[PDB]
């Protein structure tokens, strides 16, 4: 899930329509992406301290 | 002196079937449906009929026409053996058409004007004055268009081959055609080559080629004892091949005319285009190459093609001309004229 | 189904004779090869 | 040349024999390039299409359907007419016979209908096999198309009517197009189905589109460069009618295709492609009326 | 067919081994051309002539320059055919720098075997590839290195025709041919065995259909080479392997040849260079001279580990007294040498045309690829608002 | 964003990872080949000329058929490449555009596009003269002169700012992870399991899956660009140093037989031109029959470079004295078939 | 004649030596006419844009550029065909072998198109070489109108793609009988902009001053909508004409321009010439010596130069 | 013209603009079609470049 | 020579700047050969 | 006048770095803080003059 | 066609003179200088 520099790939869940709900219906979920704004929000592992 | 490799060039140092046709045909009888169960001059006499003879034993490469005109606009003598020809059909008239279209105002008295001054200079009698030198034309166009020590180059020519007169009231013309929207096309379509024009007086009767290749004329070191033959758009810069990027493939001649509408003083120029698309593509790459659009005003580069080179090597850096003016010099030119497609 | 060409130069040596003179152009599915040649063709030679 | 042997039927009257011989130089548009032909073929009464002789439009349709060939030689029982379409270019020149105007040492005559001058004026009937023929005319191009929009024009003020398009001096004089009396009439009533089909087609070119483009633009660099360059231009076409006339994609675009064809049908008809040219030598070099003319195969 | 050892115990006993395979014919054509001028066809077929003795010059003129251009191409399928045979013979030929690795391995008897054979091939590659003019000073170093190019190939077919390249009787097996450069600087210094100047080659075999192959071609569609012969071979077979047979037959004439003949371990080659020769004036590339394309790398803006983040010895490669140490920052640049020692850069600020376009922006493809067969959220902690 | 790196790497900001550049160059070997007596049977045609009518000619063109065969079982015909006659590529600088081509919806805001687009746009060696058109090239800018050579294009893969200085320091493949057919199993999808399972390790380097995992894995940036599937850069003209290693489409196109692989090798037809002022992707009437070791071992050659102006002047002997690393600051020596070498 | 020969690559073995063979009268989209034409310039290969294959309303435009051609004959190293464009120039042309479920009749001009059928695509995959040979279709140049317009529209039809999902065919003709499905399957900005481009652009220059006195006669014409047979059927029902009327304006220069006559040039030049800048124009028409007034789907047409 | 690269590095367009460009100092002093010296004897070696 | 020589006969724009980049190398280095080069003698001879 | 180009000669800004740059350039320091060394890049280099 | 004609005609007379040969690679060429032999006693240079 370690794909592009800019963007977070995750897995969330399919049907949360973010804002919603309390806690996910948690369902079958698929992997997201999501724009990582800065480039201090790069993992620690590929931008060390 | 015979070879080692005998098959190619007994093909090549040099019909049975035309003889196996009147054997089955000719030869055959009564039937089908058979029934059933003097020293030199003497010498150089017969010859000619021998010629005669020959050429009555036989019988494409051309089409090939003559022409009498005056020296007035034009002139054989100052040019050579290759030259482009080109007719300028119907002057006779002021024109009256031009009071016809030519928006107004644009003061269509103008054309009666500037022409009848060519006139005085250089009637009707029995040789009409057509005929002006493709290469003549780029003169006139040739200050107002294109560049310098180009268009000039062959315009001293014309008047030097040729008077500054004739020059300036044609070039007078000219301003005043391209001003009334009678533009110096839909005058002054292509004739020929220049072969050899036989002049007498204020008279010339020129041959010269309607199609067909150049290079097989009169020939020789030159045509007679001229420069010699060839097909050379007169512009160095006044004719332009936009194969910006190119392959290895025939590559068509077109003829084409474009028009500022009074945008810059309404110039007119001639190029004399090659390019390897057809006529069906060549409208769009002249779009992009040509911006005579910037009227406002409407209209402009008409475009005919002139024939079909399939030799892409000849273009040389030939200064010598008449007066010297470098040339572009295509070989291999086969002539299929076309016709007039801007719109 | 791609069949093989028809042979010219067997043909030049014909063993046989064809005794019935048929359109045999509609009967082009009882061969496995047919060329119907109105004339003359290049592959003929 | 390719000679094609047109076959003059059984026996004709001596004054059509001589009708004939005074055709040899004329245009004959033949079906097909077949080596022998009828002269029924070639004759005008194979023209009817619709159960009636064709009008100027029917004709033009023709012209461009059949191929012309000029007659070299009229035999009795036989006419020889060599097809301009066949061989190569620039060869094989057969004489024409000049009609009105000059065609000098070039300018690729077209052969236009008949009626756009005196009408029957050139039907050349033959009597005595009961047939007729109709030459076209040999214009040069600028001229023939020319004359062939200068008459629709002239038949549309004549269409709806309360500086004379006629006159038409072309080379030295003056052309004259109107023969006055009811020629026009008859003129005018054979030009009324190309009229119509001019008109249409125009009228029916400016609306649809300014329709469209309103229906068009409803969903980039479209917008920009349209309006760009159409300053002044293309805005005025459409409020002339909106202040006098009336103003729907799915209409509008299957309309613009029936409009797209009908319009490249008439471009075809009209634009009279030059069959041949002129290419003289030891010659005039001005083909005076009635004389006999070089020419060549293809424009 | 192949041999078989006889081995003993654990090991599976062994059959003996046949190879059979077909190869099939590569087509090629050769192509010249010239032409005719107009005037000059004129002359040629007897039209243009006159009553004059000018006109018969001109006739002399064009007969003459006709066969100027006629004997250019028919020497043309010379030069085509030498030309030809080197664009064969250089598509199959392994580099040498992969063969000594490969050839190692064909004679020796294996994933791992593979796997050891390609790091031989990476490592070999990298070394010996332009060996001279790398190892080129070392004169027992080039010299086995010809002897490695000679001995790593393998004898062909038996063709007791081709009874050249014998020298004084001495027949010939090989053509090392070599650029005119190479060739020179082989020859002057590291092997001047070139011992004989001359030499004795032969000519053209020919093959014809004639009785049984001429029919069954034109009625089988079938050819055999010489089936005269091998039909009566089988036909004889009913009247009563090791086919010792082959073909000895006509020893053809011969002539000598000014060559260039070297020997190469124990080998008569011939070395050379056909440059002047065919390629000369006709302005066409010689195959040897080649091409080779090697992609580079570079790391930009990489970081050191945090082991490889060390002085050298304190205190070198230091700023001016009282300012900051730049070499402490982290890199962003890169210095290389161009082709020809201008010491060149690469900054970050160079990515800008790949990195700054909206390329980097796109990911549906990505996003919409892995989503394929659906997975398990994982706790949605942080993916869920 | 790529407007906000556009800032930052103009100006001079370290913007959080670094690159790998991949640049392919071109050289002009010289070779010697060893062939071995009856190497192939090469059996002659007959000779069958053709004619045709032409533009000032008549022109006879000769033929011959020809076939053969490599007799033999085993290989023949070695061939050395034993010295460099000239580099060929200015073994230089210049880096890609990608707004040569059309790969990638743009950004949504019309004025962000036109401003992010001219501003790499501007002074580009390879910045486009014009505006793309729909059908054509990209018209890569024609400067005056030129001088080393041929222009080498560079290319950036995105990596991690912690990847070891290490995997340069040796033939590594770009993308981060070994990607070859020569490495595969035997079993089906050998490859295309051995390049892209990032559960699996890496062949070159087991204990690892990748170096960069923006490059190696699928679907991952640095594939989405530099693989020909996507065609991020088809309608460039220009080449692409790394269409050649993500392009898993073409690397298991391949087979994995070494028998053929080495002799493939010796002739395998480039990916670029070395006619073109620019470094150019192939056009496809022609060919190059390269050398191409890469193509095969599926690597890259590391170049001297370092981060320094010092640590690289300090390598000019052997990597003897080279300083490795200072601080932050690394060299890299040259690992690659040109070591030794002195040009 | 010009021919050209294109070169089949040795390895082509029969099945697809077999397939090529029956190939002749086809038609050869070379890039370029040249004399020697390797299989490489002239494959749909070439064709390919920078990383993009064209629609097809993008091959229409490749076709525009470039020079077109018929196969005379397959031969076991070389297809050779005689390009159009340069002219037939044979006595009797060189045969067309018509490829399409349409057919010639006799005069018929001749324009080619991208293959658009889309129950039948004539494609040759060979197996031995990486290609596939499309054949583009011979059409008459009414039928090859035809066809271009409902290309550059349809695009339309789905470019917006607002009113319900439910747009009228334009995907359908019908040629004598024998409805004709066109393929409907992508349209390219590039490809569509330039066609929209440059037909919009021709039909603005088709207006002039003259023309508002033609649209003046739009009441005239519904007036004969209604009382003429002919004039009945020229307006089509789906007309907008017909919808455009659910003048003068004085504005004369001087009045010796003759705006009428210049109107209708200038409609004919640009408006007229639609068919041609949209699509390649008829290089072609059918002529048969024998006097065989069609050519059959499958045949040869004996083919002459330009209409 | 300072709108291209240099053949000779073409990363940048010149080392010294006040030199390399038309009209500049550097070109106005050094460039003989002005001959400030070339009243002088002694040799110019920039009039050469 | 040596160098311009290995271009003209011998085998467009490309390989003129291949050419003139290194025409200017081995002016620089084989000019005054000897005196340079002048010791080592099969450098002289070559 | 063929290859438009001057050439440097063996020079120094410090006399330190001059020094340096006697017996040739293996061990010449290029630098020293503001300081440069030019070493010689010349026709006349491996002469003895 | 293969023009062989030239020009032979008289061996020129001859004579031996002092000269120095040196065969230089496959070549033999003369090695020379004139400086005593022709340009030392008159004020003009060696080219």
């Amino acid at each position: 899930l370690e794909l592009h520099p800019a963007f977070d790939f995750f897995a969330g869940v399919a049907d949360v329509e973010l804002p919603g709900g309390e806690v996910p219906p948690a369902g079958p979920g698929a992997i997201q992406a999501t724009w990582r704004v800065v480039n201090g929000n790069l993992p620690l592992a590929l931008c060390p301290v | 002196t015979k070879p080692l490799p005998t098959a190619p060039m007994a093909w090549a140092e040099s019909s049975p079937r035309e003889l196996a046709g009147h054997a089955p045909l000719r030869r055959v009888l009564r039937p089908p449906i058979a029934r059933r169960d003097t020293r030199a001059t003497r010498d150089d006499t017969e010859q000619a009929v021998d010629k005669i003879l020959r050429g009555a034993r036989r019988a494409p490469r051309y089409h090939l026409t003559r022409q009498v005109t005056l020296t007035d606009l034009c002139q054989p003598n100052a040019e050579r053996a290759g030259a482009l020809l080109l007719a300028l059909r119907h002057p006779t008239d002021l024109p009256h058409l031009a009071r016809h279209r030519a928006p107004p105002g644009r003061q269509t008295e103008r054309l009666a004007e500037a022409w009848g001054q060519l006139l005085e200079a250089s009637e009707s009698g029995c040789a009409r004055a057509g005929l002006v030198s493709f290469n003549f034309l780029v003169a006139a166009c040739t200050a107002a268009y294109d560049a310098r020590d180009a268009a000039e180059a062959v315009r001293a020519h014309i008047t030097t081959n040729y008077a500054g007169a004739r020059l300036d009231r044609f070039s007078e013309c000219l301003r005043a055609m391209v001003h009334t929207h009678v533009f110096p096309h839909e005058v002054m379509r292509f004739f020929g080559g220049l072969v050899s024009w036989v002049t007498q007086d204020e008279l010339a009767s020129v041959t010269a080629v309607c199609s067909g290749p150049q290079e097989a004329t009169h020939t020789g070191h030159p045509g007679r004892p001229c420069s010699a033959v060839t097909i050379p758009a007169c512009a160095f810069v006044d004719l332009d091949a936009e194969l910006c990027l190119g392959g290895p493939g025939a590559a068509f001649l077109y003829l084409v005319f474009t028009y500022r509408q009074c945008r810059d003083q309404e110039l007119c120029c001639v190029y004399v285009v090659k390019s390897q698309l057809p006529p069906r593509g060549l409208e769009a790459a002249l779009e992009r190459l040509f911006g005579r659009l910037r009227i406002t005003t409407c209209t402009y580069a008409a475009f005919a093609e002139l024939g079909v080179m399939p030799d892409d090597s000849p273009r040389c850096l030939h200064r010598t001309e008449r007066v010297g003016v470098p040339v572009v010099i295509l070989e291999g030119v086969v002539w299929r004229p076309g016709g007039w497609r801007a719109c | 189904r791609d069949p093989p060409g028809y042979r010219y130069a067997a043909a030049m040596v014909p063993t046989g004779s064809i005794l019935s003179t048929i359109e045999v152009a509609s009967h082009r599915r009882l061969f496995d090869f047919f060329a119907r040649v109105r004339s003359d063709e290049n592959s003929l030679y | 040349c390719f000679e094609a042997d047109i076959a003059i039927p059984s026996g004709i009257s001596r004054p059509d024999a001589a009708a004939l011989q005074r055709c040899e130089g004329r245009v004959v548009f033949l079906p097909t390039i077949r080596r022998q032909l009828a002269l029924a073929d070639v004759a005008h009464e194979s023209f009817v299409s619709g159960g009636v002789s064709p009008d100027t439009l029917g004709l033009l349709l023709a012209y461009r359907r059949r191929f012309p060939a000029v007659i070299t030689r009229v035999l009795p029982t036989r006419i020889v007419a060599c097809p301009v379409d066949l061989g190569l270019t620039h060869a094989g020149t057969v004489n024409l016979r000049n009609t009105s105007p000059v065609d000098l040492c070039n300018g690729d005559p077209v052969s236009l209908v008949p009626p756009v001058f005196e009408g029957q004026a050139t039907d050349v009937r033959l009597e005595s096999l009961d047939l007729t023929l109709r030459f076209p005319v040999p214009l040069p191009t600028p001229l023939a198309r020319e004359i062939v929009a200068r008459l629709v024009a002239r038949g549309i003020r004549d269409l709806n009517p309360d500086p004379d398009l006629n006159v038409l001096y072309y080379n030295g004089a003056r052309l004259s197009l109107v023969a006055d009396v009811q020629q026009l009439a008859s003129v005018n009533t054979e030009l009324r189905s190309l009229v119509l089909n001019m008109v249409y087609s125009i009228t029916e070119g400016t609306t649809l589109i300014l329709t469209l483009i309103p229906r068009l633009l409803a969903l980039g660099y479209v917008n920009a460069l349209l309006q760009m360059q159409s300053v002044t231009r293309e805005a005025a076409q459409l409020i002339h009618p909106e202040a006098p006339m009336l103003m729907r994609r799915l209409p509008l675009y299957e309309a613009l295709v029936a409009w797209l064809a009908h319009a490249g049908q008439l471009g075809d008809i009209l634009a009279l492609a030059p069959a041949v040219r002129v290419c003289t030598f030891d010659g005039a070099a001005v083909v005076q009326s009635g004389d006999m003319a070089p020419v060549i195969r293809y424009p | 067919h192949q041999p078989l050892i006889a081995r003993d115990g654990p090991h599976p006993v062994e059959q003996p081994v046949h190879n059979y395979m077909t190869k099939v014919i590569d087509r090629r054509a050769l192509n010249a051309a010239f032409s005719l001028a107009t005037e000059a066809i004129a002359l040629l077929t007897g039209e243009a002539l006159d009553g004059t003795g000018i006109s018969l010059h001109r006739q002399l003129r064009a007969i003459q320059q006709l066969a100027r251009n006629v004997q250019a191409v028919l020497g043309a399928f010379e030069r085509g055919t030498a030309d030809q045979m080197l664009h064969v013979l250089l598509e199959k030929a392994p580099p040498l720098a992969l063969l000594l690795p490969m050839q190692r391995y064909l004679d020796n008897g294996t994933r791992v075997a593979r796997a050891t054979l390609v790091a031989e091939l990476k490592r070999s590659f990298c070394d010996t590839s332009f060996f001279l003019g790398k190892a080129g000073h070392r004169r027992e170093a080039i010299e086995a290195w010809l002897v490695d190019l000679t001995t790593a190939t393998q004898p062909s077919v038996a063709v007791p025709r081709l009874t050249h390249a014998d020298t004084r009787g001495r027949p010939v097996d090989g053509v090392l041919v070599t650029t005119a450069a190479i060739k020179q600087r082989l020859l002057q210094s590291f092997l001047k065995v070139e011992d004989t100047e001359a030499d004795v080659p032969v000519t053209y075999g020919e093959m014809v259909l004639n009785g049984a192959n001429l029919v069954t071609a034109l009625v089988m569609g079938k050819a055999v080479r010489s089936l005269d012969d091998v039909g009566r071979h089988l036909l004889d077979m009913q009247e009563e392997n090791r086919e010792t047979l082959d073909e000895l037959e006509s020893a053809p004439q011969t002539t000598r040849v000014r060559a260039d003949l070297v020997a190469i371990g124990d080998r008569l080659v011939f070395l050379e260079a056909l440059e002047k020769r065919i390629y000369a004036a006709t302005n066409v590339p010689y195959p040897l001279v080649g091409a080779m394309d090697l992609t580079f790398v570079l790391p930009l803006g990489l970081f050191n580990p945090a082991m490889e983040r060390f002085a050298a010895h304190a205190g070198d490669l230091v700023p001016a007294p009282g300012h900051p140490e730049p070499r402490a920052f982290p890199p962003r640049q890169l210095f290389f040498w161009g082709k020809d020692h201008q010491v060149l850069r690469l900054s970050m600020e160079n990515a800008v045309g790949t990195v700054c376009h909206p390329s980097l922006m796109n990911i549906d493809a990505a996003v919409g690829g892995v989503n394929h067969d659906p997975v398990e959220a994982a706790n949605p902690y942080g993916a869920y608002v | 964003s790529p407007v906000a790196l556009y800032h930052q790497l103009k100006t001079g900001l370290h913007p959080g990872f670094g690159f790998t550049v991949v640049r392919q160059d071109r050289f002009v070997t010289e070779n010697v080949l060893f062939s071995e007596r009856a190497s192939e049977a090469y059996f002659l045609g007959q000779l069958q000329v053709a004619r045709h009518e032409t533009g000032g000619g008549v022109n006879f063109t000769l033929t011959q058929p020809r076939g053969n065969v490599d007799l033999g079982v085993g290989y023949t015909a070695v061939a050395a490449t034993a010295t460099v006659r000239n580099p060929v590529t200015d073994m230089g600088n210049l880096p890609q555009n990608f707004y040569l081509g059309r790969g990638a919806p743009p950004l949504l805001d019309n004025a962000a596009a036109v401003y992010l687009r001219n501003a790499v746009v501007a002074g580009n060696r390879l910045g486009p003269a014009q505006p793309l058109p729909v059908f054509g090239c990209a018209q890569v800018p024609r400067r005056a002169g030129m001088d080393h050579g041929q222009d080498a294009v560079c290319e950036f893969i995105a990596t991690p700012v912690a990847t070891d200085i290490n995997y340069f320091r040796r033939p590594c493949n770009p993308r981060g992870r070994a990607a070859g057919g020569v490495y595969a199993g035997d079993k089906e999808g050998d490859v295309i399991a051995l390049m892209y399972d990032h559960g699996q390790s890496d062949p070159a380097r087991p204990f690892a899956a990748t170096a960069n995992p923006w490059a190696s894995q699928r679907f991952s940036y640095g594939d989405l660009l530099y693989n020909g599937a996507y065609h991020l850069n088809g309608a460039s003209p220009v080449l692409s140093p790394c269409f050649k290693f993500f392009t898993a489409a073409d690397i298991t196109a391949k087979h994995r037989c070494l028998e053929r692989l080495i002799v493939e090798t010796g002739s395998a037809v480039s990916t670029a031109t070395a006619a073109s002022d620019v470094q150019f992707k192939r056009p496809p009437g022609c060919r190059e029959l390269v050398e191409d070791p890469c193509g095969l071992f599926q690597e890259a050659y590391p170049i001297t470079c370092a981060s320094d102006p010092a640590l690289l002047r300090s390598a000019r002997d052997g990597e003897a004295h080279a300083r490795e690393t200072h601080f932050t600051q690394y060299l890299i020596y040259d690992a690659s078939p040109l070591k030794g070498l002195s040009l």
